């Protein structure tokens, strides 16, 4: 079957015994093993999980998972917490990734991992203007994305894509001013989502 | 019949890609020789 | 006296705007483009556009400037500029000093006291970094040009111009003196701030140095001034060191001779601006403390021993 | 194409290495000659935005844009090559080495490069994947790691060459590795255009890939495909 | 060979139409080459190829003196060009009009209008639609 | 191009041959009009024994394989060996 | 709920009280040396009302993470990267304020 | 006559600034390529006589290219500002057009024109080194059919 | 048929036209509104009707893959013109 | 496959010829005359330039350029109000609110296309199931005020009237590649 | 009203306030301001323009997408006034130049183009008519513009019932002839003041004042007919006026006691620049003037916006001359001026 890719099935079971060992080692401090297809692993741990599970899988001899690719949150709002703040690791001798996940809301922060991870110094700084979700313990958290004075962490889900404050010149400060947003035209949303049952597999109880 | 794009027959030819770099100039030994040798029919 | 003053002083600005005008021909034909072909027959109408652009412009009066200074520092520039000509020699000379090769030294400094005023009188931090980086610049080229100078005119006895050119009637300085020669090329590359050694003017680290807030006016006169020292240190090398046949019948063909080798000359300043990456100022007073001051004070053991060991005294005049 | 669980045709994979070793050169090209450009040598930036230029010219003829692309697809590439590119490619490829050996025999042997690059931001490799630098600031600091050799994506194992790794992390080692990436991308040239399979350029699946023009004016099912997947 | 090449200046100087169109030709284009005459348009451009030069250089123009009624000896833009024969100036295709003209429909413009921006002659954007809030409105007469 | 004098100085200078590779396009590019191509079938562009039921990549992947939610040690693969040295050029 | 570096209200308040004593330090150096427009009355004063604005909440999470925002611009201030336009953004001089009486509201558009 | 004589000074100042104008070094986007592709000789700047120096203070067009945030916006008007008193301005793209991409952004100020004046507005994600290089030849033309000293005559 | 306002306005072929007290013309002040010559209403009643054989027409537009899909009209009705709802070219049956 | 590319450091018995190879690599910086000869060698070249306002570009007929209604080849526009071309515009630039025409046909009242929007992408010319709108290879649009950049229908049209002999050329030469 | 006129917005940029306002003179600094609070609301505002577009090309930032219609006019010909008034529905007079040409005098620029203008108004029959003057305009003023100003006011009342003649006095603002006229005095080392400021007297007021007013007027539907005399804020001496200046820019200041002979002699032999002059004598005998306090005369609370002292905004508009020395003095450290009431 040349459409389809071809599914290797000894990946899938060296990260579902990988996934088994993590669950193990930490049983008070991960939630949730998923061994997904694609053969990613994906290991959901607490908000008070995170330092001491990446320590572990950075200076772990099996897992030696020294490099961070990136630190995201997304937003599910019909979540109680609704941001999944993940962390994305790299194995540089087992060619491998852990994608952890944690949850999160805007009043019950995570302790940041820039004291075993300076990969994620800027990361914070990216998540904490993007999501509104502070992290403890560093050294200068700040909104870098958005502008000097851009009330409003903008990829919630809750934030309007064209946003609140647009920008003008005028001519009676001699000044660059703020206005409150309002467009020549409007953003045109579409209805994409087709009525019939895409994948029988994924589909939600009643 | 179709009518691909696709390498001719007998394949493309031989791409360089490795360093090559000329050794121009002379040895250092005579080129010193040479400035200092201006230096005496100068000096004269 | 006068007619001599307007017919030296006019057609080395027309040269120094066809200096600027073959920078960019001459860096476009490095660079595979063409140059500015579309206006004038083959570039020409170029510079005269630019000085009747960049002077119907107008120039700034910021607020953080000290005004003297910023009006009195440019009128300066292009003063000493056009002023370091005035001693050079061509056949008989403009004005003959008893010794000019001094004159032409301070006076050179003197330029860099322009730059160096505009750096600290145009009052921005670009502006104080480009001020300083001229005052570290000239901390490296000062000591070993003048040492260089020096140790070339203990061949030629006196500090005048014309006897640089009765001493160099038979053969070029360039065959005795190479190692002078090519330290002296790099050095007053150093002096008039040309791409391997630019900095202060910047450009790619800063954005303008010198005339960070100095607008279109000051700017060109600055510009004019640069592009005069640039013609006025290849015409300088040129009599100095490659200084061409000299015949007291015919100083006409002797012109022509140093006008064919001052271009050659010209076009190897621009070849190196457009052949050689740009400098720091740390790694630029390093190896012009490091690796020619130990150098150039040998080379003027030497030629201090060059009177005595081969017998050779230079005349007074 | 992964989410979706599509593989693309071979003739798909190859055209699809071959433009991202082109785009290889690209970034390459501008990375060396803007950081020249930013040291001081103007020079490499105007002989090498010329070539840059020429493939812009072949992305142009590959899709339609000089920048902006829009041609790798989900499912396989938009369209075909245009006949005779290849011939094009190969004849660029014969002539971009010596331009190559051109812009590293003025920029790599010279003290004024080498004094200025040195012992330049010299990382230490743990610091570097604490850090979570990646790709060409690994390879200069010696670390080997390359994405298209050890975790192969689309046909990368096909193809054999070189990775360029330094051994003292600065920045002159950088640009070195960065040149010998470029030669290495032209080995990588030479495999594509020796062995480039004959086949479609999209996927057959007609949900994941919009279907041919002229079957949409033929058949039914593909403008119902090309419809909903379109809006 | 040297000679030769002076040679070719001296037939390049020669080739353009005497010392008016040498001068024209070097006060407009700024540069003096000489080809054949692949197409005179409706207009007044003449086209010229030579393919001893680069791909890309082969192929030039020469433009109009007149255009629409305006002076264009030292006015000359991009959009001067025809649309039949822009594809083969910017090497689109290897054929010209001459050798293979394009197929003429009846709705089609005779005369290419040329990039009009700052001119009396100017696009400037509307509606294309109607009203579509149809207003009331009132009577002409009053209630009695 | 230019004649042989500055052929010779430009191939000097250089310290190559530059006549035979250049970087300006004389002839190398072929012509621009071109014959229209076929394009081919694919492997679905099947009249008989095609069926998305069969061929599908949408509907094969299923929800992802929960292991533990609420033995000797264990690698996420095998570790993986240092390269080789290349044959064409071992440094530089 | 797990609490943010302030546990209570009396702690918040404490904190909220020191960088409000940050801002008052902070107002008149930006004053003098951004080459401002307002006065330094002016600028207490708008600091005052943009406290006052969100001075009607309870919780001292919400409260905790308004003083880290409120660090953010302390120290996007005392470090000179808010600039003069971007400090000046707050006072609104572009725009008047939307009517809180009715009668204009209803004149001026479709506003509920 | 000295309308005659109003005229010509007018073409002979204005002949200067429509042939040695000078450009500006800037950046902030993909279109920070076409403008280095301008460099570049193939459609080129500088047989023009365009020429890109760094400083505002030395610049006599900015040629904004691309995106135009609002942190960014500024960025140029202070930069725009300090230009000297003949200003003109290209926007290059889409993105300093009208806002190409990011329109309905929460952070794109739509459009160069928003914030400074715009001579011309060039079109395109890539406007070619040659289609803004034709934008530099009808600024070119639209600053010889300016008319100063003429409008300074009749006053 | 470009027809002319009281105004002098050009009305454009899908009907719109800038009414007499209308802001909105002060765009066409030293400017002129664009209106094609050739209306595509009127572009189709000089296309002369297809006498054909056939009870079901095939329609392409032309060149096969350069025009509209391939869709078939039905020219069972002989009081109508049986016309292609992509295009609009009238066919009619030859009895 | 890995390689080294600077790794030579090594006290291997440096000599008199290899080092005063090395001592007149400095103190004459000949290196430095290997890139000055290398600048000689390229600035006796015929250069790479042309001159855009009478020597154009090299292109593509693939090249995609100002927007662009085409017509049948008798007569009648070829737009159908269809819809699935602002759906795949990525940057929402096109509003084309339609009618019947009262003539038993199916066409427009607006097209807009914004040139001051819009990703210049072929999206739309890959999504006419009629190839009406199409990507007509100009450049040379450039305007001087931003009203002249919202082409909305009759600007649309006569640009395609303008450029059908062209356009349809590209078509007619492109058709059998998509 | 009509379809589009009709305002359906939220009074912003691409918001409709249906304000179709023909702004004569916009080129200026208070058509910059008022063409900027016109396209702050709103509106699609018509420019004639007698100018270079490079000059007024600054006003192409302030307002929407095709909301500034730039028309070239000349100021003889009526057709130039007629296509630029015939589509709108109010049109704004700020026709004013301080100094004299050779081809406009002091009085035709005040007097015979507001006919024309209202001329070609009563014509095209728009609603209001935003003439601007002076006012100190009179019969007896020793300036020959005030005595031009107050037959323009006769002969534009004569042409123009409806019309509202909106008077400001002194208008202080970023590129001004009042402040920048009195703050550029120090390169002549010296202040030559008509009789040391002690019989003249001003009322200095700002322009976005007085456009957010002339908007306010637009707008507001009782006001047409009216007189607006449009002096608002603290009403300081000459002396104290220009003390204020200087001490605020800490510049040297010697108040010169000259007469108003000889400084209009100055002023004479000074406006003979074929540039626009530094002073001029009908400027130098409007600087001698004094701006009563209007009785029963409408202005700027009844309008809508309260007039801005010039205590809270003189540090927006004098930093372009003070020296690096004095730059960052704020309005703390300077004394503001005697404030009298006659
Ligand atoms: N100092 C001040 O600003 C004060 C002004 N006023 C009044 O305010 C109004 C506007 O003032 P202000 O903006 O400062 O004045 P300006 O000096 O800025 O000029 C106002 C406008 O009038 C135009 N204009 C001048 N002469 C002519 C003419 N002959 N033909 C056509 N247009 C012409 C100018 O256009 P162009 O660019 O072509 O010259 C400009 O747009 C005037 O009525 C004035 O009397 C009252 C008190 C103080
Ligand atoms: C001008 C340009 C710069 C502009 C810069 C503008 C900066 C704005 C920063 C962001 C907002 C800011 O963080 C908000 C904040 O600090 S707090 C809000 C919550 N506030 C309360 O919850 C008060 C509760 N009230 C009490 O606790 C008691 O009533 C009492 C007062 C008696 C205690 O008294 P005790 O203590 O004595
Ligand atoms: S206009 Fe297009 S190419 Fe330029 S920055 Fe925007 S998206 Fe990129
Ligand atoms: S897809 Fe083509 S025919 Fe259909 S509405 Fe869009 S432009 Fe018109
Ligand atoms: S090219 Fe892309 S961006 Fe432009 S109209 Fe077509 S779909 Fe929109
Ligand atoms: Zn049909």
């Amino acid at each position: 079957r040349p459409t389809v890719r071809p599914r290797s099935d000894v990946t899938h079971k060296q990260l579902s015994a990988f996934g088994e060992y993590v669950a193990e080692i930490l049983p008070k401090y991960v939630q949730q093993v998923q061994v997904s297809c694609l053969d990613e692993l994906e290991i959901c741990i607490h908000p008070d999980g995170v330092i001491p599970t990446l320590t572990f899988l950075r200076d772990h001899t099996n897992a030696q998972f020294k490099s961070l690719a990136d630190l995201t949150a997304v937003d599910v709002p019909t979540r109680q917490n609704r941001f999944e703040i993940v962390y994305n690791l790299l194995s540089l001798r087992f060619n491998s990734r852990i994608r952890v996940k944690t949850y999160a809301d805007e009043l019950t922060p995570i302790d940041s991992i820039v004291s075993v991870h300076i990969a994620a110094n800027w990361y914070e700084r990216e998540v904490w203007d993007m999501f509104g979700v502070f992290f403890f313990n560093h050294p200068d958290l700040r909104r870098i994305l958005t502008d000097y004075g851009f009330e409003g962490h903008p990829f919630r889900k809750d934030f309007p894509l064209t946003g609140y404050v647009e920008l003008r010149y005028d001519d009676e400060v001699k000044r660059v001013v703020a206005e409150p947003v309002e467009l020549a035209q409007e953003f045109r949303k579409f209805d994409l989502n087709s009525p019939w049952e895409a994948f029988p597999a994924y589909r939600q109880p009643p | 019949k179709v009518k691909q794009d696709m390498p001719p027959p007998g394949g493309y030819g031989p791409i360089d890609y490795k360093r090559n770099l000329p050794r121009r100039g002379l040895s250092g030994y005579s080129m010193f020789a040479v400035g200092i040798g201006a230096l005496i029919f100068g000096y004269w | 006296f006068f007619i001599n003053i307007l017919t030296l002083l006019v057609p080395i600005l027309i040269a120094m705007a066809f200096l600027t005008l073959v920078e960019r021909k001459i860096l476009g034909y490095m660079q595979l483009r063409k140059g500015p072909n579309i206006v004038g027959p083959y570039g020409i109408l170029q510079p005269f556009a630019d000085a009747m652009k960049l002077f119907m412009k107008e120039p700034m009066r910021p607020l953080t400037t000290s005004m003297s200074l910023f009006i009195i520092a440019p009128t300066l520039s292009l003063t000493l500029a056009l002023s370091l000509w005035v001693p050079l020699p061509m056949p008989h000379p403009l004005i003959n000093l008893n010794l000019g090769i001094l004159f032409i030294l301070a006076t050179s400094s003197l330029s860099v006291y322009s730059i160096l005023w505009s750096g600290w009188a145009s009052n921005s931090k670009y502006s104080l970094f480009g001020a300083l980086r001229a005052v570290a610049q000239t901390i490296s080229y000062e000591v070993t040009m003048a040492i260089i100078l020096l140790s070339v005119l203990l061949m030629n006895g006196s500090y005048s111009l014309q006897t640089l050119i009765t001493t160099q009637e038979h053969m070029w300085l360039l065959l005795p003196a190479w190692p002078m020669a090519m330290m002296w090329f790099i050095s007053t590359l150093a002096e008039t701030n040309r791409a391997p050694f630019d900095l202060t003017e910047g450009e790619s680290e800063l954005v303008s140095g010198f005339n960070v807030e100095y607008a279109a006016g000051p700017f060109a006169l600055f510009f004019m001034a640069e592009y005069t020292n640039i013609i006025l240190m290849n015409a300088l090398t040129t009599i100095i060191f490659l200084g061409p046949l000299y015949y007291i019948n015919l100083p006409e063909l002797y012109s022509t001779n140093f006008m064919m080798e001052a271009l050659l000359l010209s076009s190897t300043f621009l070849w190196i601006r457009a052949s050689y990456p740009r400098f720091r100022y740390d790694q630029l007073m390093h190896l012009l403390w490091k690796n020619f001051l130990p150098l150039t004070l040998a080379l003027c053991m030497w030629h201090i021993s060059l009177p005595i060991f081969t017998a050779g005294v230079p005349p007074y005049m | 194409e992964k989410l979706l669980n599509i593989q693309p045709p071979p003739r798909a994979q190859w055209i699809r290495v071959l433009f991202g070793e082109i785009t290889r050169i690209l970034n390459h090209i501008m990375a060396v000659t803007t950081h020249a450009l930013d040291i001081g040598a103007m020079t490499p930036f105007f002989w090498m935005f010329e070539e840059r230029e020429k493939m812009f010219e072949f992305y142009e003829r590959v899709s339609g844009a000089r920048m902006h692309a829009a041609y790798i697809r989900p499912g396989g590439v938009h369209q075909d090559l245009p006949l005779g590119l290849l011939d094009d490619i190969y004849e660029f490829s014969k002539n971009f080495s010596l331009r190559i050996d051109e812009v590293e025999e003025m920029l790599t042997n010279n003290r004024i490069w080498r004094n200025r690059t040195v012992d330049i931001g010299v990382v230490t490799a743990e610091d570097a994947l604490n850090y979570g630098f990646s790709g060409v600031m690994l390879r200069g600091s010696g670390i080997q790691w390359d994405l298209r050799k050890t975790q192969p994506y689309d046909v990368y194992d096909q193809v054999e060459f070189d990775v360029p790794i330094g051994s003292r992390g600065d920045c002159y080692d950088r640009y070195l590795c960065r040149v010998e990436e470029m030669r290495q991308s032209l080995r990588i040239i030479e495999q594509c255009l020796n062995k480039m399979p004959p086949g479609e350029i999209k996927v057959d699946d007609a949900k994941v890939s919009p279907p041919k023009r002229a079957e949409m004016k033929t058949s039914m099912e593909s403008l119902i495909h090309h419809f909903k997947l379109y809006t | 060979e040297l000679v030769e090449v002076l040679k070719r200046g001296v037939q390049q100087v020669t080739g353009h139409g005497g010392l008016r169109g040498l001068l024209r030709v070097f006060f407009r284009a700024n540069d003096i080459r000489i080809g054949t005459l692949v197409g005179e348009d409706k207009y007044g451009n003449k086209y010229y190829e030579d393919n001893k030069q680069f791909f890309g250089r082969h192929r030039w123009v020469i433009y109009t003196t007149e255009m629409n009624g305006k002076n264009t000896f030292w006015d000359v833009d991009g959009s001067m060009v025809p649309p039949e024969w822009h594809r083969w100036l910017h090497c689109m295709t290897d054929d010209p009009p001459t050798t293979n003209p394009p197929t003429a429909r009846k709705f089609i413009w005779t005369n290419h209008k040329f990039n009009v921006s700052a001119t009396p002659e100017q696009y400037v954007p509307y509606s294309t639609t109607r009203k579509k809030i149809h207003e009331w409105v009132p009577p002409s007469t009053p209630y009695k | 191009s230019a004649t042989r004098v500055i052929q010779k100085l430009r191939n000097w200078a250089s310290g190559q041959d530059l006549q035979a590779k250049l970087q300006l396009r004389y002839q190398e590019i072929a012509k621009r009009t071109q014959p229209p191509p076929k394009l081919p079938v694919g492997p679905s562009h099947k009249l008989s024994n095609n069926y998305y039921c069969t061929r599908d990549g949408r509907r094969e992947v299923v929800p992802p394989s929960i292991i533990m939610s609420s033995k000797k040690a264990v690698t996420p693969a095998p570790p993986m060996k240092r390269w080789e040295l290349s044959k064409d050029q071992p440094y530089l | 709920v797990k609490p943010i570096f302030s546990r209570d209200l009396n702690e918040a308040k404490r904190r909220v009280r020191e960088l409000y004593r940050a801002w008052y330090r902070e107002v008149p150096n930006t004053v003098h040396l951004m080459q401002l427009d307002i006065t330094v009355k002016q600028g207490r004063d708008k600091v005052r009302e943009m406290f006052m604005k969100n001075a009607h909440v309870t919780d001292p999470r919400v409260v905790d993470l308004l003083v880290i925002k409120g660090k953010m611009e302390l120290q996007e201030t005392i470090k000179v990267w808010k600039q003069r336009t971007h400090v000046m953004r707050f006072f609104h001089e572009t725009e008047t304020p939307r009517p809180k009486d009715f009668l204009s509201k209803f004149y001026m558009g479709h506003d509920p | 006559r000295a309308e005659y004589v109003v005229t010509k000074l007018d073409d002979l100042i204005n002949w200067a600034r429509r042939s040695s104008l000078w450009p500006m070094t800037f950046g902030l986007a993909c279109c920070a390529v076409e403008m280095m592709h301008m460099a570049a000789p193939r459609y080129d700047m500088d047989r023009f006589g365009v020429v890109f120096r760094a400083s505002p203070r030395q610049a006599d067009v900015m040629i904004v290219a691309g995106t135009l945030t609002n942190k960014m916006a500024p960025a140029l008007r202070k930069v725009y500002d300090q230009m000297p008193e003949p200003r003109y301005v290209v926007s290059m793209g889409s993105c300093a057009n009208g806002g190409g991409y990011y329109h309905y952004s929460y952070s794109v100020v739509r459009g160069c024109d928003r914030i400074v004046p715009v001579d011309i507005y060039v079109p395109g994600c890539p406007p070619t080194a040659e289609a803004l290089l034709y934008g530099i030849l009808q600024l070119q033309r639209k600053i010889k059919r300016e008319q100063k000293l003429k409008i300074w005559y009749r006053r | 048929g470009v027809q002319v306002s009281p105004s002098g306005e050009k009305i454009t072929h899908t009907g719109q036209v800038y009414d007499e007290k209308d802001y909105r013309r002060v765009r066409f002040v030293d400017r002129q509104k664009e209106v094609n010559e050739n209306f595509a209403i009127d572009l189709i009643a000089q296309q002369p009707v297809n006498e054909v054989e056939h009870r079901i027409i095939a329609c392409d537009g032309g060149g096969g893959a350069l025009g509209h899909p391939k869709v078939y009209i039905n020219l069972d009705k002989e009081t109508k013109t049986g016309t292609c709802g992509y295009c609009g070219l009238q066919f009619k049956q030859h009895h | 496959t890995y390689k080294y590319v600077n790794k030579k450091e090594q006290e291997s018995e440096v000599d008199m010829k290899s080092a005063t190879d090395n001592a007149a690599r400095i103190l004459m910086w000949t290196e430095l005359i290997r890139g000055l000869g290398m600048t000689l060698s390229y600035l006796f070249r015929e250069p790479a330039t042309i001159n855009y306002p009478f020597e154009k570009g090299p292109l593509s007929p693939r090249f995609r350029g100002e927007h662009a209604l085409r017509r049948y080849p008798s007569g009648e526009e070829r737009c159908i109000a269809c819809k699935l071309c602002e759906a795949i515009c990525p940057a929402q630039a096109i509003t084309i609110e339609a009618e019947p025409r009262a003539d038993g046909s199916r066409r427009t009242t607006r097209y807009d296309i914004d040139m001051t929007k819009c990703i210049y992408c072929g999206f739309c010319q890959e999504a006419c199931p009629v190839d009406a709108i199409v990507e007509g290879p100009n450049f040379e649009f450039s305007t001087e005020t931003h009203e002249e950049l919202l082409y909305n229908k009759e600007k649309l049209l006569n640009n395609g009237d303008k450029w059908e002999a062209e356009i349809a050329a590209n078509i007619q030469a492109d058709y059998l590649y998509r | 009203l009509h379809h589009a006129v009709i305002p359906h917005g939220k009074g912003g940029r691409s918001s409709v306030s249906g304000v179709v306002a023909t702004v004569f003179g916009a080129t200026g600094f208070l058509g910059r301001y008022v063409v900027n609070h016109l396209g702050r609301m709103g509106s699609q505002v018509i420019i004639p323009y007698r100018c270079d577009v490079y000059d007024i090309m600054h006003l192409r930032l302030m307002g929407d997408l095709g909301q500034l219609t730039f028309l070239e006019w000349d100021a003889r010909d009526k057709d130039s006034i007629r296509k630029a008034v015939q589509h709108s529905n109010v049109v704004i007079n700020l026709i004013g130049r301080e100094w004299e040409t050779r081809n406009f005098d002091f009085e035709d620029v005040f007097v015979n183009i507001p006919r024309a203008i209202a001329q070609a108004s009563k014509e095209a029959g728009v609603e209001r008519f935003i003439h601007v003057s002076h006012l100190n305009a009179s019969m007896k003023s020793s300036s020959k513009s005030l005595r031009s100003k107050a037959v323009g006011e006769k002969e534009v009342r004569s042409v123009f019932p409806e019309a509202i003649i909106i008077r400001p006095s002194d208008i202080f603002g970023r590129e001004d002839r009042f402040l920048n006229h009195f703050a550029n005095y120090r390169w002549f080392l010296a202040v030559p003041l008509v009789s040391l400021g002690f019989k003249t007297v001003k009322q200095p007021v700002y322009v976005a004042d007085v456009s957010k007013g002339i908007v306010n007027a637009t707008k507001d539907p009782d006001a047409v007919g009216k007189t607006f005399a449009f002096t608002g804020p603290n009403r300081y001496l000459l002396f104290h006026l220009v003390k204020y200046i200087f001490g605020m820019t800490h510049r040297t200041f010697i108040p010169y006691p000259l007469p108003l002979f000889v400084y209009s002699w100055i002023g004479k032999l000074f406006g003979l620049s074929p540039f626009e002059p530094w002073t001029t004598k009908d400027k130098v005998e409007r600087i001698h003037i004094s701006d009563v306090m209007p009785t029963d005369l409408p202005g700027l609370e009844d309008l809508g916006v309260q007039p801005t002292p010039l205590e809270l905004k003189s540090i927006e508009v004098l930093r372009r001359h003070r020296t690096y020395r004095w730059l960052s003095s704020e309005i703390e450290e300077t004394k503001p001026a005697k404030t009298v009431n006659y």
